[PDB]
């Protein structure tokens, strides 16, 4: 998984 | 399916709730009044305008979709790259506005007569004018990079779009580089030195005149003038570090507990970040009596 929510 | 979304606890949604509540509502009356009451007062009203756009922009939609246990984004693709504009902008206004004031009461208080020759108040009216336009002109690029992306594996779930970046991660992570660079480090460091060497006049004063309040009233100002550099680091370093780990770290690694604690720091970073256009009026209050007496009656 990579976070998306800058 | 369940891929793209985020486990951060319903208590910890629920307070944050309640923070971002308590301080929109202390935030939007204090700049309010403040804007209301009105060459120092032009910058400290801009600043005041710029507090209180940012929490009426970023705070709502943030709080809905961003700050909460929900992943799936619904503003819209162009909704995803009008928030981060917007959110842009007001965060660059309110460094320069900042700056700016700090550089006003410089040369107010160490050089009075050509700081009135140069900053006449049509001149100060339209150097904050253009220092709103260079914060929105700075704000473009994130217009084409915040886009909405179908995230999902499948490619079409019910909550596939989300606003995440578009490009290819070496612009997004220099472009954020830049961000970090021209909206903190440059103000840091402009307000910390006019602070310090204003705070530093303010203490040659005291030690030449050493009056009842006057020393109080001197040494209270320093005070402030020095806190505002401590709360703007405080508030504004952990956003700026955020950003910057989200930009620079690699896949490899990335990890369940690192993604997990990402989503937990947002919430704090976030938290800082609204604190600061909720303390800019209670400094405004402590510093000067006058102002305090109009902000009351107003
Ligand atoms: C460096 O000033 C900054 C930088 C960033 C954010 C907030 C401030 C405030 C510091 C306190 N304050 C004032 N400071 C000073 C000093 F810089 C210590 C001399 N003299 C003042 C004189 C009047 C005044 N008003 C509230 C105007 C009311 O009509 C505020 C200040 C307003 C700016």
């Amino acid at each position: 998984r990579r976070p998306y929510i800058l | 399916s369940s891929e793209l979304d985020v486990n951060t606890d319903i208590y910890s949604k629920v307070l944050v709730t309640a923070v971002y509540l308590a301080l929109f509502v202390v935030g939007t009356v204090g700049n309010t009044v403040t804007a209301f009451t009105l060459t120092v007062h032009y910058h400290l009203g801009s600043l005041a305008l710029s507090d209180l756009l940012t929490l009426l922009l970023a705070m709502p939609v943030e709080l809905y979709n961003f700050i909460w246990v929900h992943h799936p984004w619904a503003f819209g693709d162009a909704g995803c790259r009008g928030y981060y504009f917007l959110r842009d902008a007001c965060t660059y206004a309110t460094a320069l506005n900042v700056a700016s004031l700090s550089v006003e009461r410089y040369l107010a208080i160490c050089h009075p007569f050509k700081a009135k020759t140069l900053m006449s108040r049509s001149r100060t009216k339209k150097f904050i004018s253009a220092i709103w336009l260079a914060s929105a002109l700075l704000a473009v690029p994130m217009l084409f990079t915040m886009g909405e992306q179908n995230r999902s594996a499948d490619g079409q779930h019910a909550g596939g779009l989300v606003c995440t970046p578009t490009i290819h991660t070496a612009t997004v992570k220099v472009v954020i580089q830049v961000n970090t660079f021209m909206s903190f480090i440059f103000p840091m460091v402009v307000i910390s030195v006019l602070n310090t060497i204003i705070a530093n006049k303010l203490t040659v004063m005291v030690r030449q005149a050493a009056e009842p309040g006057r020393v109080q009233a001197l040494r209270h100002g320093v005070r402030v003038l020095r806190a505002v550099v401590i709360a703007f680091v405080v508030c504004w370093l952990p956003y700026h570090v955020r950003r910057l780990m989200f930009c620079y770290i690699s896949d490899e690694q990335w990890t369940p507990f690192l993604y997990d604690f990402y989503h937990y720091f947002y919430m704090v970073t976030n938290a800082l970040f609204y604190v600061s256009s909720t303390i800019n009026p209670i400094l405004y209050n402590l510093v000067s009596a006058n102002f305090r007496h109009i902000f009351l009656a107003t």
